[PDB]
């Protein structure tokens, strides 16, 4: 102990943004964390408090008109499905309108930023709040407490509400892949993140809008450059590569690692039986270059409580973006960066060394380099090595 | 059965209208495909 990353309120608050069981509190790959009654039937509801950057639902419709394979297309009308045949055409987007024909979805950010009811301080927050402020009506035309999930398109600046809260459909008894088998009503679909595509899409439960500025300080929105996540054990920060249950793979790029923190088979997921992960899962990882120059990806389910300095590493989570820098649409109109939380000055922040961990024969070294806290494990002293 | 299976994977209520605090009540202008709900 004497974990520098737990040493004071501000550091603790900083490191807490990485704990997806603390604030997000639901599934990531599939989020169905809540149950809501509509008209006497209980339904599963996306519930997570953090936006999932880059998450989209990839569809398996036939590759031909009228099918667009794009979840952001309107849900299909009965007449459209009659014309297409199987499977269902269209996408997940809510197509409802007011009596004058104004669409609820997609809804332009340009209207949300000048509306007195919308209190959020960022564009993402305003989309999330719009989603929170939308509820299903039941068969008596009464408001319920059931809320559809949203996708923010930060490229087009459009807020989408999804009528389809399903995120994963599979099994050849239920859905077809590219129209095969042709008798099936549903096409298959699954959540994806991609090394190149749809980074500008952000998927979330409507509950991201419940306290719509909260995600800015409580969610790991951006990748963290320059550090590997680790856990504090035997007096020093062990990065995931030192942990037994860690999954380590060679990767050709950092982006592939970011995609693996979301797609790997242990990511927090609520998909069947109705599991509630509570955000527990293998959601954390980092790209690093190992000592022989190979690019690797380490994935773990251990929530990080310290960091190991490594200027060529980048730490990702299942929830966050590939981007390492705060984008403009989450900066308040009016929360410290990693650079700020991790800042030090050389003459105020002396080197410290912890006790030798005689099992590994290594000790913690914490120092200030380049105005930023460094945290590594170094060789023990000669005498200490006697004890190893 | 098929209803329990769909519910377990997030199949949503058969809803024709939503209320939004900015727009008020908003409804499908044509019947939505039944299977969607
Ligand atoms: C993550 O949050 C959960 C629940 O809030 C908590 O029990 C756990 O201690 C946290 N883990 C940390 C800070 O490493």
């Amino acid at each position: 102990s004497g974990n520098p990353f737990q040493a004071n309120v501000e550091m603790k608050t900083f490191m807490e943004r990485f704990n997806l069981t603390h604030h997000h509190q639901s599934g990531i790959y599939v989020d169905l964390g809540q149950d809501k009654e509509v008209d006497g039937t209980l339904y599963r509801e996306p519930a997570g408090l953090c936006p999932i950057w880059g998450k989209h639902i990839e569809l398996q419709q036939p590759d031909r008109p009228p099918y667009r394979n794009n979840f952001l297309e309107d849900v299909p009308t009965e007449k459209e499905y009659k014309q297409s045949g199987n499977p269902l055409p269209g996408g997940f987007n809510l197509n409802f309108v007011t009596p004058s024909g104004q669409r609820i979805s997609p809804f332009p950010m340009e209207l949300l930023e000048k509306n007195s009811n919308i209190k959020a301080s960022t564009d993402l927050g305003r989309c999330a709040e719009f989603a929170f402020k939308t509820v299903a009506m039941d068969k008596n035309n009464k408001a319920t407490k059931y809320r559809y999930p949203f996708v923010y398109d930060s490229k087009k600046r459009l807020c989408h509400i999804l009528y389809v809260s399903m995120q994963l459909m599979e099994g050849k008894k239920y859905c077809s892949v590219k129209g095969e088998p042709p008798d099936l009503t549903w096409y298959c679909f699954k959540p994806r993140k991609s090394v190149t595509e749809n980074h500008h899409l952000i998927y979330g439960s409507a509950y991201v809008g419940e306290n719509p500025d909260a995600f800015i300080s409580k969610c790991p929105n951006q990748a963290l450059r320059g550090y590997r996540f680790g856990v504090w054990k035997k007096g020093r920060c062990l990065d995931y590569t030192e942990l037994t249950d860690t999954v380590i793979e060679r990767v050709e790029s950092k982006a592939q690692c970011w995609v693996k923190t979301f797609e790997n088979d242990g990511v927090a997921s609520d998909q069947p039986d109705q599991p509630h992960s509570g955000g527990v899962g293998r959601n954390y990882g980092f790209y690093y270059v190992d000592t022989t120059g190979e690019g690797k990806c380490a994935l773990s389910d251990q929530v990080p409580d310290c960091l190991v300095s490594d200027s060529a590493a980048v730490s990702y989570t299942a929830a966050g973006s590939l981007s390492e820098e705060t984008p403009n649409f989450i900066i308040p109109s009016n929360p410290p960066t990693p650079e700020t939380a991790l800042q030090c000055t050389a003459d105020k922040f002396p080197d410290s060394f912890g006790a030798c961990d005689v099992q590994a024969c290594k000790r913690q070294k914490t120092s200030c380099v380049g105005g930023q806290i460094q945290s590594t494990s170094v060789d023990c002293t000669a005498d200490e090595q006697n004890e190893c | 059965d098929i209803v329990q299976h769909m519910e377990d994977i997030g199949g949503a209520p058969p809803v024709s209208c939503v209320t939004n605090e900015i727009l008020g009540v908003t409804c499908a202008p044509q019947a939505i495909a039944k299977a969607t709900x």
